[PDB]
């Protein structure tokens, strides 16, 4: 029609999940550009969250100007587009929604499953454009690809406390550590590199690095159902670049976690 | 040094996992003729021990030399949480080894898992052991012996998962009942009695003792029933009255298991 | 006095009816009556308490049940208790055997389910009895505390009953006032409208019932449309404990303060009433 943006899904389940996976703040910001949309979860000054769906996952997408921005309920938008589903089968899930000038954000969502199709429609509406916040990509130092299954298995121990990352320095056989500090509890990860399949390493220099653990915390827990990249910058700062390498029925999906912190 | 490998170390696992619904913090103790796994309640009313015969272990090592306290005390949350987080994790074939050092700080467990070892060092400072060797005897006279397996289903009734009170009672005429009770009823007090009652012979060995009652407090002692696993052979072992507790004994080829709870 | 035996899967069928209570009532109340009524009802102190009744009658799933108190002026009897105590006595008997269930004496009155289970283990008896605890209520609470009566401003066949259900989990999130509106076309719409976010949903294609009168042709007609009304959480209770979807399923808005629900699947039907304001 005439509209900031439009956008039709046949599998809502597409944007819902990668959406799913930066969701621990309240709200987000959602620049579309005419290339996609990026959803951005800012915590506290030092994490970042990005998070870009191309357009050629969405099966229609358009928009009239290069800028479509807005504020919106990251947590009452997500409750929307699984309105109706823990629970799919071969019936599936379409969205479909409608942007313009400043008022109003509506989704056209249905649902077909053995007798009956449902359509629901929301409305969710646009608040301020807050502070932009925007971190680095500068220098890498060492790069790293690990696995989706061992990584988030090793997860298992839930610390609370402390985080920091590591990477070796040898001719042909590194390695990378992870370690938390708690209440009588140090506890050591460290991967190498036999049965590495797209889990790729670049250790150049040897590099040794702190997060604060409390902010990091959502990017792995909630995002890493897949496997990423581990990158520490030391150009403008020296930090975590989490980057997931997500996707649903084959297509190019990503999310981001940037974060820098050193102690507390 | 004490190394649990395959299959066994579900059963530590497990074995702890008993535990750690008896008490907070545990009495690792190793000994020639296997790790204890010592704990007492809260409030010292009843104790729980699983000791392991070296066999089960792929290394075991507690050398006599130096009546040095080679006795460690660790937060029950903080060891558990390692040891119930981490092996059902089970990928293909991992080990474990419980590293106890002679010297500084307490103790090292850490798991091999192909690429990628986890190593949880926990410090077990406030430098204190409680010990002493506690066989209490047959000072009972009453026995009963019963498929584990058997004892589970006395319980399955009365489960709310919250009973404190239950009431093993050898009364009748060679009838097993297992009442429960408070007598607080009026306008609004309340109280909803369940007994569970069993065949004579549904039990391997009752000594008869027309008449006596026990209660114990139902959650220490569904901590060992839950180890229910494998048709494990449960031993009842009670004297009469109060302050005399019961023991609830468990027999096995390397597993020498052995729980007191006070009965009120 | 009263007493009865269950031995089927009609013992199951039994048992998820009280599951199928305690989920949606905590304090029902349960009258026996003669030999065919058992009914279980909501309503102690808490103003009306919506208004669940569930007869099911005993006529099919029993070998013998009697019946008869030294009751004043009438022979049916009443009884009111925790709905836990029904349940969590009843979820551990659909294994096999048998269940008894009566009234006890001293010990403070209560209902006694005895409960009778099979021992393999060579030939053994074992036996669990729970008691319930109970309050048989006055002489005069009878009369005004019924639940039945026959009301008819527009009816409609539900949907999936766990669809729908799937969709108020969601809305209960964003507000706790829901408006429900069905039609003369299938239709159905759950409504929710707040400032920062309206939600609604659209249960397109179902049915409607038609009822007559005392004439010679279809029946009378009157002059209304399409039917709206407000509620809460309470469609959320009601619909917890449908998860054998209804054989039959209905919801007869009436005229913008009640909405019913008649329920019945298989032998047992089941009937609900939310009330419309805050």
């Amino acid at each position: 029609d005439q509209y900031s943006l439009v956008a039709s899904l046949d599998n809502v389940r597409n944007l819902s999940t990668i959406l799913k996976a930066i969701h621990f703040r309240e709200h987000a910001t959602c620049f579309a550009t005419k290339n996609g949309i990026k959803v951005t979860v800012e915590n506290a000054k030092c994490v970042q969250a990005n998070a870009f769906i191309q357009a050629g996952i969405f099966q229609e997408f358009k928009v009239q100007e290069e800028s479509v921005t807005f504020r919106i309920n990251l947590t009452v938008l997500l409750d929307c587009l699984s309105i109706f589903g823990s629970s799919p089968m071969p019936g599936t899930l379409t969205a479909l929604r409608m942007c313009y000038q400043g008022y109003g954000y509506p989704l056209m969502l249905f649902l077909e499953e053995g007798g009956v199709v449902t359509v629901c429609k929301i409305n969710t509406q646009e608040p301020e454009e807050t502070l932009d916040f925007d971190f680095c990509s500068t220098n890498v130092i060492n790069k790293i690809i690990l696995q989706s299954e061992g990584l988030r298995e090793a997860f298992s121990e839930l610390d609370m406390t402390s985080e920091v990352l590591q990477i070796t320095m040898s001719p042909d056989k590194p390695y990378f550590r992870l370690s938390t500090f708690g209440n009588a509890g140090s506890s050591h990860l460290d991967y190498p590199k036999d049965s590495d399949l797209m889990e790729a390493f670049h250790c150049n220099q040897t590099q040794v690095n702190r997060y604060k653990i409390s902010l990091l915390k959502p990017s792995t827990k909630a995002l890493v159902l897949s496997c990423k990249v581990s990158i520490r910058t030391d150009n403008r700062g020296f930090l975590s670049l989490q980057y997931m390498i997500r996707n649903e029925d084959g297509q190019i999906c990503f999310v981001e976690y940037y974060c820098c912190p050193d102690e507390e | 040094k004490c190394l649990v490998t395959g299959g066994n170390v579900k059963v530590l696992g497990k074995a702890v996992h008993s535990l750690s619904r008896i008490g907070d913090e545990l009495y690792l103790e190793p000994l020639e003729d296997g790790l204890s796994l010592r704990t007492v309640n809260s409030s010292r009313s009843a104790y729980a021990c699983f000791l392991f015969a070296p066999l089960f272990f792929q290394q075991y090592q507690a050398a006599t030399p130096g009546q040095d306290l080679l006795r460690c005390k660790i937060l029950m949350k903080s060891f558990l949480s390692v040891f119930r987080s981490l092996a059902m994790l089970e990928k293909t074939v991992e080990k474990c080894c419980i590293s106890l050092n002679g010297r500084s700080s307490r103790l090292v467990v850490q798991l091999h898992c192909k690429f990628g070892v986890r190593k949880t060092h926990n410090l077990s400072f406030q430098d204190c052991e409680s010990l002493q060797a506690v066989f209490d005897p047959a000072s009972c006279p009453h026995m009963l012996r019963a498929p584990a397996r058997v004892l589970g289903e006395a319980v399955l009734p009365f489960s709310p998962a919250l009973a404190e009170v239950t009431l093993g009672i050898g009364r009748g005429r060679r009838v097993i009942l297992r009442s429960y009770h408070e007598e607080e009823a009026d306008s609004t007090a309340k109280a909803m009695v369940t007994e569970m009652c069993l065949g004579e012979e549904d039990f391997q060995q009752l000594q008869a003792q027309e008449g006596v009652a026990i209660t114990f407090c139902l959650k220490e002692f569904r901590g060992l029933l839950s180890f229910a696993e494998s048709a494990n052979l449960n031993l009842s072992i009670h004297f009469d009255a109060p302050g005399r507790p019961a023991i609830f004994t468990i027999k096995d080829s390397l597993l020498d298991g052995h729980f007191v709870l006070a009965t009120l | 006095f009263r007493a009865k035996i269950v031995d089927g899967a009609c013992l199951n069928h039994f048992t998820r009816i009280s599951n199928m209570i305690a989920k949606l009532a905590k304090t029902c109340t349960l009258r026996i009556s003669p030999d065919k009524l058992n009914f279980i009802l909501c309503d102690k102190l808490a103003n009306g308490g919506v208004s669940m009744w569930c007869e099911l009658e005993q006529e099919n799933f029993f070998n013998e049940f009697q019946m008869e108190g030294v009751s004043a002026e009438n022979n049916e009897i009443y009884l009111e208790l925790t709905s836990e105590n029904l349940s969590r006595a009843l979820k551990t008997a659909q294994n096999a055997r048998a269940l008894k269930i009566k009234l006890t004496n001293k010990h403070f009155p209560c209902l006694t389910v005895s409960v009778e289970l099979l021992s393999m283990s060579s030939s053994s008896r074992i036996v669990t009895h729970d008691i319930p605890i109970k309050v048989i209520p006055r002489k005069l609470w009878k009369d005004l505390q019924e639940p039945v009566v026959p009301d008819p401003d527009v009816s409609i066949y539900l949907p999936v009953l766990k669809t729908m259900k799937s969709v108020v989990e969601k809305m209960k999130n964003i507000s706790n006032h829901l408006v429900i509106e069905a039609n003369l076309d299938g239709e159905l719409n759950l409504k929710i409208e707040t400032e920062l976010v309206c939600v609604t949903t659209h249960f397109k294609d179902l049915g409607n019932p038609p009822l007559a009168s005392e004439s010679t042709h279809e029946d009378r007609n009157v002059e209304h449309m399409a039917e709206v009304h407000i509620d809460i959480r309470k469609l959320l209770q009601f619909l917890a404990g449908q998860q054998v979807n209804p054989t039959k399923a209905l919801c007869n808005i009436v005229n913008n303060k009640m909405v019913h629900f008649d329920l019945l699947h298989e032998d047992v039907s089941l009937q609900y009433f939310i009330p419309a304001l805050s």
